[PDB]
């Protein structure tokens, strides 16, 4: 009903998309905390153990 | 005088094949306390 301007709707939508990018940054950083194997095959032995 | 020869017979039996390999002993969980801050 245009009770709020399109300018301060585009600003709020830009803030929403920018904050969603800044939270998917932390989501892929939590994806980097756990270690995902990049390719498949015979894994060898652990060079560092639990706690190192 | 015929040639007299010591003669043994062969019999089939099981046999195991062990080996011996050298190597060190690494621990199960060997941590190492590196610090994560700056100070004395």
């Amino acid at each position: 009903d245009q009770a709020v301007s399109k300018q301060q709707y585009a600003d709020a939508n830009a803030a929403y998309l920018q904050s969603k990018a800044a939270v998917e940054q932390a989501r892929i950083n939590l994806r980097y905390t756990k270690v995902l194997s990049p390719i498949s095959g015979r894994i060898g032995r652990s060079a560092v153990t639990e706690g190192a | 005088q015929t040639p007299e020869v010591g003669i043994v017979t062969l019999e089939a039996q099981t046999v195991t094949l062990n080996t011996e390999l050298p190597g060190r002993t690494n621990a199960f969980r060997i941590a190492e306390v590196r610090p994560q801050v700056n100070g004395i």
